């Protein structure tokens, strides 16, 4: 409908209310989509990521790192913006938390997930670049920090940016969105001293080939 | 969240009985449901799964089809109808919340309070 | 004429006008072909049917 | 099907003791397995997850684990609010199974 | 700084960034030892950190 896949995939505010099809011929998205990446920020080989999606066999979605169990160190009830607000509440992407300071120290972060159930599992992350030093304080203490994700084909160590911006949805930050695969048998892992945005959902599928996304306001 | 039974109580043998439990405090249509089955004599058994669309069940072999699961998303209902009841099925049933929309990835479930089945 | 399943669309972004405009070279190298073709396909086989039929008549 | 085996099924232990229970998979489950703690009348908590992460809200005294197909729950230190009896459950296929159930009581 | 395309019509900006052969031109040019570069819009965003070594 009115969302995009970023919408869809990130769990964008306005994208809850889609149903969820276990398979999928091809994905459709009206001209007028305009709901996905709310927190303004890049969403890395998007494209990469859109076609892999575009035909699915199988696919279910599912709680990696639960909300209120994983995290006994860090606050993951304050990650919330007006950028991406719920029926007028400020809000956050569903399948995403925003990790923040609990109250005045951030440990260092460390988790991991084991994929050995047979389907590929798309999981996605982000990282929080903030305006200036005092957001960095008032999130997560840590004044130089950094955030490494990595699995046996995928290695990355990541990096804040602190800066100015442009002001977009009333942010003068920026959220990038990363994703990767990890295939059956591999484990994923994070590791972090701040500005981590973590799942806590993702996805578990097997992929089709030779299928595309129709942009269009013709009717299913 | 909350998960809430009803239904059960007295059939006699054979005749049928619809069972459901009404869903809140979370977005029923995204996740799997489930019905597990406690007996006075057998703990724990699971008795049938249901995908979070609907389009994919199973059923435990104690039942192979004597009972039906199915969902209304549109008002957050799980059901479950049991047809031709012997004293095997009197138990307490109870539904859960599956933590995946797919039965193979999740883990970890609840139950909320069940009803009583009696069959005599 | 026998198809493979297809998907023709392809989507790119801001720093990748070459590649963009290398698929549109493929479309449109392709379409030029297949309309040319069918052209001129279709004018050469009505020409033959007619005289076909014009033969046997005689 | 993976059928468990957990013992002993009854287990009694005095305040302040340290309880233990264990159990079989019949095959190898990796670390697919639940534990939870059912009080009288109530339906069954879960308490840990993924063989030895507790679950929200449960108390630090609470622990387990194990892989493959031997694994072990423990209670810590026994409180009298933990009289329970505590299931084994795998999740590893389908058909999900449970075992017996251990009866914890306190005196 | 910053510039407003207020205008209507896309505007090319091009910048770059000096990368000195050793320490001591960063003295000369600039004093600061340790310096980056920030460059953004609601579209575009990077730092770049010099990279000083003799080639
Ligand atoms: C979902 O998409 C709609 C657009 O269809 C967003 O609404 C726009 O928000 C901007 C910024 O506040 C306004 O200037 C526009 O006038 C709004 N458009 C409409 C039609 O209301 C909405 O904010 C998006 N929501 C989320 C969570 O991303």
């Amino acid at each position: 409908g009115k969302c995009n896949i970023a919408g869809w995939i990130l769990g964008n505010p306005e994208c809850e209310s889609l149903s969820t099809a276990s398979s999928w011929s091809y994905i459709v998205e009206t001209p007028s989509s305009d709901n996905g990446t709310c927190y303004p920020g890049d969403f890395i080989d998007y494209e990469e990521l859109r076609e892999q999606l575009s035909s699915v066999s199988s696919f279910e979605r599912f709680e990696i790192f639960p909300k209120t169990s994983s995290w006994p160190n860090h606050d993951s009830n304050k990650g919330v913006t007006a950028a991406c607000p719920h029926a007028g509440a400020k809000s956050f992407y569903k399948n995403l938390i925003w990790l923040v300071k609990k109250g005045n120290s951030y440990p260092k972060l460390s988790k991991s997930y084991i994929n050995d159930k047979g389907k590929e599992v798309l999981v996605l992350w982000g990282i929080h670049h903030p305006s200036t030093s005092a957001d960095q304080q008032s999130l997560y203490q840590n004044a130089d920090t950094y955030v490494f994700v990595g699995s046996s084909r995928y290695s990355k160590k990541f990096k804040p940016e602190i800066a100015i911006r442009p002001k977009v949805r009333d942010q003068e930050g920026r959220m990038n969105y990363y994703w990767t695969l990890v295939e059956p048998g591999d484990k994923i892992t994070f590791e972090a001293t701040g500005n981590l945005v973590v799942p806590r959902y993702a996805f578990a599928m097997e992929r089709n080939a030779g299928s595309g996304i129709i942009i269009s306001d013709t009717p299913v | 969240v909350q998960l809430l039974e009803s239904g059960g109580g007295l059939v006699q043998p054979g005749g049928s009985l619809s069972l459901s439990c009404a869903a809140s405090g979370f977005t029923f249509s995204s996740f799997a449901m489930s019905w597990v089955r406690q007996a006075p004599v057998k703990g724990l058994e699971w008795v049938s799964m249901i995908s979070a669309g609907g389009g994919n069940t199973y059923y435990a072999d104690s039942v192979k089809g004597r009972f039906t699961i199915s969902r209304d998303n549109s008002k957050s209902t799980l059901y479950l109808q049991m047809s031709s009841l012997t004293a095997e099925d009197t138990a307490v049933y109870y539904c859960a919340k599956s933590d995946s929309s797919g039965f193979q990835y999740g883990r970890r479930e609840f139950w909320g309070q069940g009803t009583l089945v009696t069959v005599s | 004429m026998n198809t493979q399943f297809t998907a023709v669309g392809k989507e790119f972004n801001h720093l990748e006008k070459r590649i963009e405009n290398l698929n549109k070279k493929v479309d449109d190298g392709f379409l030029d072909i297949w309309t040319y073709n069918a052209e001129l396909l279709v004018l050469l086989e009505n020409e033959r049917t007619l005289d076909y039929h014009d033969s046997n008549v005689k | 099907d993976i059928q468990m085996t957990q013992s002993p099924s009854s287990l009694s232990a005095f305040v302040g003791d340290r309880v233990t229970i264990a159990c079989q998979a019949s095959q190898d489950i990796r670390i697919h397995l639940n534990w939870y703690q059912q009080k009288p009348g109530k339906a069954p908590k879960l308490l840990i997850y993924d063989a030895s992460n507790l679950e929200a809200g449960v108390p630090s005294r609470f622990s387990g684990s194990g892989s493959g197909t031997d694994f072990t729950f423990t209670i810590s230190s026994l409180q009298p609010e933990d009289i329970a009896t505590y299931y084994c459950q795998h999740y590893h296929n389908l058909p999900r199974t449970f075992g017996g159930g251990t009866k914890v009581e306190i005196k």
